[PDB]
């Protein structure tokens, strides 16, 4: 009697859930701003 | 011994007492799929 390697029931579908209607982060607009700071006064922006 | 006779307590009445004793002769037959235990179904883990 041979106990074979364990199998797992393969998925039949995929569930993808995200919050809808969120705005674009516009990260490139902030990174491409022409007023570039020096390392001494580095600027920060938070995207959420 | 007094006059070659010793004092001894001899029973005059009795009963039958029962004492149970469990002796383990078996145990649960644990089987482990080492592949499924170590790596659930992750191909990257089964490769390593
Ligand atoms: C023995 O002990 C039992 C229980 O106490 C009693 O019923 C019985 O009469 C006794 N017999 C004698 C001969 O002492």
């Amino acid at each position: 009697v041979y106990d074979l390697s364990g199998f797992t029931v393969k998925p039949v579908a995929t569930v993808h859930r995200r919050i809808p209607d969120l705005p674009d982060c516009d990260i490139d607009k902030w990174l491409n701003n022409f007023n570039v700071p020096s390392p001494l006064n580095w600027e920060r922006k938070i995207f959420s | 011994s007094v006059g070659g006779l010793y004092e001894i307590k001899i029973p005059t009445n009795f009963t039958i007492v029962g004492q149970e004793e469990f002796i383990q002769t078996n145990s649960p037959k644990v089987t482990i799929d080492c592949s499924l235990f170590v790596c659930s179904n992750y191909a990257a883990c089964h490769d390593l």
